[PDB]
């Protein structure tokens, strides 16, 4: 039996893994194929011809019928060959060419040899001949028919690449056998299929997947992972996170009974979270005695990338005040559906750079930041209150404040003399702005926001970038931009819907409706690009370390433990700046100590009386002048901190010395 | 305020429309008409069929005082096929207990009636119903559609044969029994066979069974073929529903007539492919196997008219498809470049090298090769498939700037180049360009009459495309005198004989595909030149063919124009011979391309042409005949006002289609003039290998799969919106009674999306479908196209309707609804408002008919249209006004519309509830239909329904009304007291259609409500006489009944019919 | 599956891996052609569940016990 | 982006191969839209023309 | 002084006007009221039109 | 402004957008109705 998985199924690093206990399935028996090197041809293949038709033949394709390419050399490297090694050539080939191959003095003035050598084609001699021109289908076909396939050119979709000749011319069949790429060829060849080709992320499976389905669908043997386990009883890669989907819908409970109004799908909720909230297939009340929400419930949805319903298929946002019209205040769970894989670590972070995230006014910055300061796993804090600077304090230091200073802007329009006729004038009865009358005053909040803001904006961020990597948080793209943020730049959004929240939030300096007109102001002065969800960040700070508690929580604290920080020389009168953290298995951190921490210098100047601490520790100020560290450079296998602040470790004064990084542990 | 304010914001925030509109156009149009997504027609059901599951509502009261514990078989974990409760009712929950391999995404669940249902019909048009309860009472028609559409449409499986197991006890007598797969299997049997229980009890449970017959248990028939093979199809008698067996033998039904077995696969691809290719069927008996692809022409036709629709006037859509067909041609084509010979037959040239001009220099310079002109020739070739959506008019650039002079070497040589490739183009007015290309160059030198003075001599010969343009004396050659003008008269003459004649090919099989051309008749494929096919397999050149006779009389025409005595002197000798000898020599090229094109092109087009994922759309070919010129061909897609025939509302109502697309003549005739084959081939053997991994594909099979859905939904449709608006069609309307509103324009497109996006979340498409029709009125839609030659001879192509099963089986489960709307949960009638004390036990869904009256009973008031309030002044009681001018106090018999009470909720409330609860009078609102909920009491404790019906009453507002609160008492099984009890709402009519059974579990039911377990339901077991086949559909629903299951494999085209390569 | 097991023991009955005489992709169109399957028991169904669970979850559907 | 969509499938241009690369048109599903050569050039100068320049 | 300096945009193309992203790219909807379809139009007849061309 | 906050009918545009489906005789007419400006004073 052939049973196909949207994944990357190798021999080795698959079995080890597994995936049947990450798809679901309960699985010696099963004997796992290999397609890496599929991938990749079909990634060669995709330029010279069409995709379609290569997903085509490479679906009518067997897996279970063992064959193989071979290369031949060109033709007049083939002749070659022969003649310099001449007991290899074939039987096939004629009497007269393969008698004056086997002899010297052999060369181009030969008359009869040359009439034999552009008379030759090999059309007899290899028979079965893939040449430049053949369809992907005629290609797949052979390799079902024969063990072994000839080829000339090197792009070829199958079993496997070998050369006929030496370098220099060219110029396990077990019960249950799963795989990655489904086969039509076989009557009977399942496919599991309980995820949706919705998420799948290879995009190259994706794809394949999509047009199987397009243009077999009828034909295909689709099952479910709980009857794949039924049918087959009777380093550790960190980032690797196991998702789930939630089917849950919100009951209206009334004082007789229950009564369900709508049903909810949210995405890609991590199964490790669900397992420590200790959630059940059960229903559950989401609100404190306060009003406001429990916390997990608030967890789940900033975990999460995408919040919609079932009977339509639109985007769906959660009312976060209390009001009559969508008001949720009572969930229950009806199980989970699908089941996969996903990397949390984006393909944007690349080298390690200050962060910096965008989100609207009306978010809950306050609570989320309230909650991350309270995390901790191993002898470490994720993100405390530090290392983040709020999205307000970026203007808050100024003698008329930015607010304030919008406040006053009612002079200069026409018809209103406060800022409550200000919001009379803009916002109608339907508190939904007015296109013409929010346009118009646009264009007097703009100068104010490129003029008095942005180059404070500019020194505020410099200076916090200097003294140390923090997360940054800011209301709009343009506010990053305009002010040259040197770091990742990262647009977030929220299920919740804002406009509300601000509604409900009261004495935030102002009328409430001015906050809702400026939340406004600030959304359209953001530039056009799609917002990732707060879901991808809040997994990469949080769901890996996790998997180290579960992995290193037993082992020792010191032999695990390491760090990497700038090392000052000894004979600097008047040092250990650290940069990074990893807590790591001892396997991990041995490896990390032969890579040389090398060719990465900065200018350190540490002046200042004592940061009030717990230990004698004063602040420095390091600013990076080379590049900057490559997270594979340090792992994939070991977790780190994503924020530091810059102090070093011990009187006097202070002065500028060109350090270097350094890895010490015990 | 500002709570008002926040609720108008979060209102319009929500209230959003799920509508998308098309703004990504083009390209979503090309992918789909380039490659169409296919729908999953097959799926499998491993458990049983059923919709309708026994819920309990109140818990059975197994410990008791009157009673021992030891006789309830409750109590000794006897599991028992109904549930034991006080009160069981039945509700509606569409694929449980089930195993399927794809979900339709549709499904309609019911909760228990103790729960609200409300949100089950505030779904469709209720965006301004403001509070989470309640709908508005004037989508009810449209909801309750919608409801039966997901029915049908998520009803559609096919049953499995899964496997059976003779009994190992004594309970039956050797019956064979039914296993389903599951993780708690064993919880099944129990439900699925009621006769299979023992009978220890005098409980109603036991009474029944042991009533029931004993000899109908599992498997009675079945169809084992072969040895050691899974039996074809089984009969087993097990817990199921009427309705449901019906739609899938329906479904099955229709999936039956489309079934194919291999052997006319094979005959249909050999005569697909004319011997080219050979495939091979096995011969041997077999295991069934189910494959269906056959359809009829009907849905064909619909379906190209569909996709005709789709590509209107863009221009954009089809050049994909010629590019893709151009592609598919250079794969195949013997036909190849030979880079050498223009410049072999140029370099000897005999001239002279003092002289300045130089033909072959020039003929070089202006006829430049760069094998994008075989492309460009390809897809000039291919255009010819499609010359009712595109003409294939030759590019401006290619015509002489200004105008040209026969003095001048270059602009003759391209009025050559003009003259070799205009032929080939698709363009019904070439000749008369071919003509004008020649005769604006020599204007002066040499003159001819015109029509008149704006389309003159010496306009350009692009600007000819209309077919009456055309020059009378171009019409009429005796206009061109032989003396002032011989030239002009030669040429004439030329283009009048020797202009290449239409043809046909006779391409593809009628037997499996359909026929998708029209206006012409079926397995036909017209051409602009003519074709003989060849009757030796090695092919050597040959010059007796059209194209090479034109190009011969082209050459003689311009060597009597360089010959002649008004134009040689002017032109020095050498040159003169040195151009003679250019075009003898330009006469006796070597090219082959025109044999080809004679011989081998039409073979290999009508190979091409039946696995093309746009078919071939034709009109016919007409040279230099201005009577039969095809123009505005045009489709329609809706009647106009009143005619309800499209054969009147047809000519009058169409939109034209089609688009020019430009080629350029200097790659069209450096292919015509410059080709080879391979040095030594055979036409068989190397149309074999280059056509046999063509024919492995399976795409115009599944296209024929998604033209079945594409004919499907316009009828369902049609037929949904003719039950909520008033159309032309003949259709059967049974939901008069559920009350909706008057339907605008925009309620008809609303309805007709939601639709759509369940047909093709349900059938797993991902493209547009049924959309093109929605961008016209939903109200009245038809069919139909046409075209009209020039003289006003139109000819049109309606194809008929054919039956659409989806439509068939939502009307019968309407049907059935119309009997059996409480199951889905529905009251039929009005309720009736007033105080009733008393210490009895009836339900108010089945109230005594002594309380109930109607407008026929004597002193009743009946108000409506006209209604006032005029207060009391010291002690006289207020009055309101009747409906026939009396005046009339708060005391009596009333009737009210239900739009009267919502127009005035605030003011009739305030005027009538103390009354109601204190007074007399009695107020009967006429609703028509309506949800409900049920509220149980304790019969023997003082229970009021004030609360409830004030709770009620309060809420009713213009838009929406909330579900009717009832009180019913709780039937038990031994002797109780009395309390006093007060009934506000009762209804009109016997509406306790849902109740089941009453104290199961229990010897009798003394106090309250009772029911045994219907008798008239389980038929087949209860009466002997009853054949078990026979059903009483339309009545009831019988919750058992006979149902077959399928064991047909679905295999690959190809793993069954090979191709021996 | 058995052709091409049968052609491979001919292939190693024989000293060439190529084999002169094989079972399977021959010529012939044999589709139709059918084995002796432990898919299916003796009554025409599937064995997804053994027959020995499928008659246990049989008689166990409706067992009786003492009374409470 | 989409000038080229419908024109060039496939034919990768000058050292950058054709890829794949999924999108979120046109409600909530997404396809897998297989682009050519020259739109990968396309993404991968978008997310330089997005994230801006560094200037050491 | 030169690179620190960003364009001052009044009436910036609204949100409502994109969307889906296609990888990193949200297609412009012709239906907009920004000045924006008319450069968007221009550059995609000319892109198209170097598409088709063949050289 | 008073008949168009009462007047039951709403004017949208893009019907006619829809309906063409978008020089050429297609798009000219687009181009001269310029629909997507939302003002019917």
């Amino acid at each position: 039996a052939y049973i196909a998985v949207p994944a990357v199924v190798d021999s080795r690093s698959s079995e080890a893994i597994g995936l049947l206990e990450s798809f679901g399935v309960d699985a010696n028996d099963v004997s796992y194929q290999d397609h890496d090197y599929v991938v990749d041809q079909l990634q060669y293949m995709l330029d010279g011809y069409e995709a379609g038709d290569v997903i085509d033949a490479l679906v009518y394709r067997n897996w279970l019928h063992h064959s193989v390419y071979c290369l031949l050399p060109p033709k007049s490297q083939l002749l070659e060959y022969w003649k310099s090694n001449p007991s290899v050539i074939p039987d096939n080939v004629d009497r007269r060419l393969r008698k004056r191959l086997m002899l010297k003095k052999d060369l181009r003035k030969d008359d009869e040899y040359n009439q034999l050598a552009r008379a030759f084609k090999i059309s007899d001699v290899y028979a079965p001949l893939i040449s430049s021109t053949t369809s992907p289908m005629t290609m797949i076909q052979n390799l079902n028919q024969g063990e072994i396939v000839y080829t000339t050119t090197d792009r070829v979709i199958g079993a496997r690449v070998l050369l006929y000749a030496p370098r220099k011319y060219y110029a396990p069949h077990s019960r249950f056998n799963v795989g990655t790429f489904p086969s039509i060829a076989t009557p009977k060849c399942s496919v599991m299929s309980g995820v949706d080709i919705e998420s799948i992320p290879n995009e190259f499976i994706k794809l394949f997947y999509q047009r199987v389905k397009s243009i077999h669908a009828n034909i295909l043997n689709d099952i479910s992972p709980q009857i794949v386990s039924d049918m087959i009883n009777r380093h550790v890669d960190v980032y690797r996170v196991d998702v789930v989907n939630v089917l849950f819908e919100v009951v209206d409970v009334a004082d007789g009974l229950r009564s369900v109004s709508r049903k909810l799908i949210m995405h890609t909720v991590p199964v490790c979270i669900l397992e420590l909230l200790g959630i059940e297939i059960a229903d559950y009340c989401i609100r404190q005695e306060d009003g406001m929400f429990t916390d997990w419930f608030l967890l789940l949805t900033m975990l999460s990338d995408g919040l919609t319903d079932r009977r339509t298929h639109c985007q769906y946002l959660i009312n976060p005040s209390s009001m009559p019209p969508d008001v949720i205040l009572n969930i229950s769970i009806t199980g989970f559906i699908n089941r996969h894989t996903i990397d949390v670590m984006p393909d944007v972070y690349d080298f390690i750079k200050p962060i910096g995230a965008v989100l609207p006014k009306g978010s809950f910055k306050s609570t989320i930041m309230r909650v991350l300061d309270s995390i901790s796993v191993l002898g470490v804090k994720i993100m405390p209150r530090a290392h983040v600077v709020d999205s307000d304090e970026v203007g808050e230091q100024m003698e008329p404040t930015f607010e304030h200073a919008v406040m006053e802007i009612y002079k200069g329009i026409a018809g209103v003399d406060s800022l409550d006729d200000l919001t009379k004038w803009v916002l109608n009865s339907d508190l939904v702005p007015h296109d013409d009358r929010l346009g118009q005053l646009f264009q007097a909040f703009l100068p104010l926001a490129k003029d008095l803001l942005a180059p404070m904006a500019r020194q505020f961020y410099d200076n916090s970038m200097s003294e140390g990597r923090l997360l940054t948080f800011a209301h709009a793209d343009s506010e990053l931009l305009n002010a040259n943020y040197f770091g990742h730049l990262l647009r977030l959004k929220i299920p919740y819907i804002t406009e509300v929240n601000l509604m409900i939030r009261k004495n935030r300096e102002g009328g409430e409706l001015f906050q809702l007109v400026l939340s406004y102001l600030y959304k359209m002065y953001a530039t056009s690009a799609q917002p990732k969800w707060f879901g991808s960040l809040l997994r990469l700070l949080i769901c890996p370390w996790l998997h180290m508690e579960k992995l290193i929580g037993e082992a020792d604290p010191a032999s695990t433990s390491a760090e990497i920080g700038w090392h000052v020389p000894r004979e600097q009168l008047m040092g250990f700046i650290p940069y990074v953290s990893i807590r790591a298995p001892r396997l991990v951190i041995e490896e990390l100590m032969e890579k040389n921490w090398g060719q990465y210098h900065a200018q350190v100047i540490v002046t200042d009386q004592l940061v009030v601490g717990e230990p004698r520790r004063v602040s420095a100020k390091a600013v990076i002048k080379g590049n900057h560290l490559p997270v594979k450079l340090i792992s994939r296998f070991a977790c780190f901190t994503l924020t530091s602040k810059y102090e070093m470790r011990l009187t006097g004064r202070g002065a500028a010395y060109n350090a270097r990084l350094a890895f010490r542990s015990d | 305020e500002i709570q008002r304010h926040i609720t108008e914001f979060i209102s319009s925030w929500q209230n959003h429309p799920i509508v998308q509109v098309s703004a990504d156009v083009e390209n979503r149009k090309t992918a789909q008409l380039l490659h169409a997504d296919t729908p999953r027609l097959v799926t499998w059901d491993a458990g049983l069929c059923t919709s309708f599951k026994i819920v309990p509502i109140v818990p059975a009261q197994v410990p008791q005082d009157v009673l021992a514990y030891t006789f309830f078989t409750s109590s000794y974990a006897i599991q028992s096929p109904f549930p034991e409760a006080a009160v069981s009712r039945i509700v509606v929950h569409t694929r449980w207990a089930s195993n399927v391999d794809f979900d339709r995404d549709s499904s309609v669940i019911m909760a228990p009636p103790t729960e609200n249902n409300i949100h089950l019909f505030k779904q469709l048009l209720n965006t301004e119903t403001l509070s989470v309860r309640g709908a508005n009472p004037l989508m009810f028609r449209a909801n309750v559609l919608h409801m039966l559409l997901e029915f049908v449409l998520d009803n559609l499986y096919l049953n499995r044969h899964t496997g059976f197991s003779q009994d190992h006890t004594p309970f039956t007598e050797g019956a064979n029994l039914r296993s389903l797969p599951g993780p708690d299997a064993e919880k099944w049997y129990s439900i699925m066979y009621p006769t299979r229980m023992g009978t220890p009890n005098v409980s109603k449970i036991c009474n029944f069974v042991a009533s029931c017959v004993r000899n109908r248990v599992g498997r009675f028939d079945r169809a084992q073929m072969m040895n050691g093979a899974m039996s074809e199809w089984v009969d087993v008698f097990e817990t199921s529903d009427a309705l449901t067996v019906s739609i899938r033998g329906r479904w099955m039904a229709r999936l039956a007539r489309m079934n194919i077995n291999p052997t006319e696969i094979e005959w249909a691809l050999t005569e697909c492919a004319q011997g080219y290719v050979t495939v091979t069927s096995p011969y041997a008996p077999s295991v069934n196997r189910l494959m269906p692809y056959r359809i009829s022409n009907a849905e064909r036709q619909i379906s190209q008219i569909i996709r005709v629709m789709n590509i209107g006037n863009n221009a954009t859509v089809i050049q994909p498809v010629l590019q893709d067909i151009s592609v598919l041609l250079q794969r195949i084509s013997p036909l190849q470049i030979d880079p050498t010979i223009i410049s072999n037959t140029m370099s000897t040239v005999s001239e002279s090298t003092t002289q300045t001009l130089s033909p072959a220099s020039s003929i070089l310079g202006k006829l430049r090769p760069s094998n994008s002109d075989f492309s460009s020739f390809r897809v000039a070739l291919a255009g010819w498939l499609y010359n009712g959506v595109v003409t294939t008019v030759i590019d401006d650039s290619s015509y002489p700037k200004d105008g040209g002079s026969v003095t001048s070497l270059e602009n003759l040589w391209d009025f050559f180049i003009l003259a070799l490739a205009l032929p080939l183009t698709t363009d019904p007015c070439a000749p008369v360009k071919a003509f004008m290309t020649l005769a604006n160059m020599m204007v002066g030198f040499e003159t001819i009459p015109m029509d008149n003075q704006i389309y003159t001599q010496s306009r350009r010969a692009s600007a000819f495309s209309t077919p009456h343009t055309w020059p009378r004396c171009f019409m009429n050659i005796q206009l061109i005198s032989p003396i002032d003008a011989p030239i002009l008269r030669q040429w004439a003459e030329i283009i009048h004989r020797y202009w290449p004649n239409p043809s046909q090919i006779r391409y593809g099989t009628p037997n499996v595909f359909g026929s998708a051309n029209l206006f012409t008749p079926p397995e036909v494929l017209l051409l602009p030149i003519d074709h003989q096919p060849a009757n030796v397999t090695t092919p050597t050149l040959d010059f007796t063919n059209e194209l090479t006779n034109w190009r011969a009389r082209v050459c003689e025409l311009m060597k009597n124009l360089v010959d002649n005595q008004r134009y040689q002197p002017g032109w020095t000798q050498s040159l003169v011979s040195s151009m003679r000898g250019t075009l003898g020599k330009l006469k006796l090229i070597k090219s082959m391309t025109p044999m080809y094109l004679q011989q081998l092109a039409p073979v290999e087009l009508a190979v091409i042409a039946p696995m093309l994922p746009f078919p071939p759309f034709q009109v016919p070919y007409v040279r230099l005949d201005r009577d039969r010129v095809p123009t505005m061909v045009g489709v329609t897609r809706q009647s106009r006002d009143t005619i309800t025939q499209p054969a009147l509302s047809l000519s009058t109502t169409n939109t034209t289609v089609g688009v020019p697309l430009a080629l350029d003549a200097r790659a069209i005739t450096v292919a015509l003039l410059s080709g080879k084959y391979p040095p030594d081939l055979v036409t068989n053997v190397w149309y074999a290998d280059a056509i046999y991994p063509m024919y492995a594909d399976t795409e115009v099979f599944s296209n024929l799969q998604r033209d079945v859905i594409t004919c499907e939904a316009v009828q369902t449709l049609v037929t949904l919106v003719a039950q909520i608006s008033e159309t032309q069609y003949p259709v059967d309307r049974y939901l008069d009674w559920i009350p909706s509103l008057r339907a605008s324009a925009a309620t008809a497109a609303t309805f007709a999306e939601w639709v759509n996006t369940s047909m093709k979340t349900a059938f797993d498409l991902s493209d547009m479908l049924l959309e093109p029709l929605l961008s016209g009125d939903p109200r009245m839609t038809q069919l139909a196209i046409q075209y009209q030659q020039y003289n006003g001879r139109t000819f049109n192509v309606i194809p008929e309707m054919p039956g659409s099963v989806i439509a068939d089986c939502v009307q019968l489960t309407a049907e059935v609804f119309n009997h059996e709307y409480n199951l889905f949960g529905i009251a039929r009638g009005d309720i009736i408002i007033g105080r009733v004390q008393s210490t009895h036990l009836w339900s108010p869904l089945a109230p005594p008919p002594d309380l109930v009256f109607d407008r026929d009973t004597p002193g009743v008031h009946i108000f409506g249209r006209d209604c006032r309030i005029s207060f009391g002044m010291n002690g006289a009681a207020p009055m309101i006004r009747d409906e026939t001018g009396m005046m009339v106090p708060f005391e009596g018999n009333w009737i009210f519309p239900l739009a009267l009470w919502q127009m005035n909720t605030r003011y009739f409330n305030q005027q009538f509830d103390a009354w109601i609860k204190t007074g007399e009078l009695r107020i009967r609102i006429e609703m028509g239909a309506y949800p409900y909920m049920l509220h149980y009491y304790d019969p023997r404790q003082y229970a009021n329904a004030w609360n409830l019906t004030s709770a009620w009453l309060e809420e009713i507002t213009p838009t929406s009304i909330p579900s009717v609160p009832f009180m019913v008492p709780i039937s038990s099984d031994h002797d109780i007291s009395s309390a006093p009890a007060v009934q506000y709402i009762i209804s009109t009519e016997y509406n306790d259609r849902s109740l089941f059974c009453t104290n199961s579990s229990s010897p009798q039911t003394i106090a309250g409500p009772d029911k045994h377990i219907p008798v008239e339901r389980y038929n087949i077991l209860t009466n002997p006489d009853a054949p078990p086949t026979q059903i009483q559909l339309p009545e009831v629903v019988d919750l058992y009944n006979v149902v077959t299951r399928y064991a047909y494999e679905t295999p690959p085209i190809t793993a069954v019919v090979m191709g021996v390569p | 599956d058995e052709a091409d097991d049968a052609t491979k023991k001919q292939a190693k009955d024989t000293e060439k891996a190529k084999a002169q005489v094989t079972y399977s992709d021959t010529g012939i169109n044999n589709a139709n052609e059918l084995s002796r399957s432990g898919n299916v028991d003796n009554e025409g169904g599937s064995n997804q569940k053994p027959m020995s669970t499928r008659i246990a979850e049989a008689t166990s559907a409706i067992v009786s016990k003492h009374p409470a | 982006h989409e000038g080229v969509a419908s024109s060039s499938i496939g034919k990768p241009f000058m050292g950058v191969p054709a890829s794949i690369v999924n999108d979120e048109s046109v409600v909530g599903v997404r396809a897998a839209r297989p682009i050519s050569g020259m739109q990968n050039m396309i993404q991968h100068l978008s997310k330089l023309y997005k994230r801006g320049f560094s200037y050491r | 002084q030169e690179y620190t300096q960003s364009p001052e945009i009044k009436v910036p193309i609204p949100q409502k006007d994109w969307t889906g992203p296609i990888g990193e790219i949200r297609i412009l909807k012709d239906t907009t009221s920004s000045i924006a379809r008319y450069l968007y139009r221009t550059w995609y007849l000319a892109a198209a039109r170097m598409a088709a061309q063949p050289r």
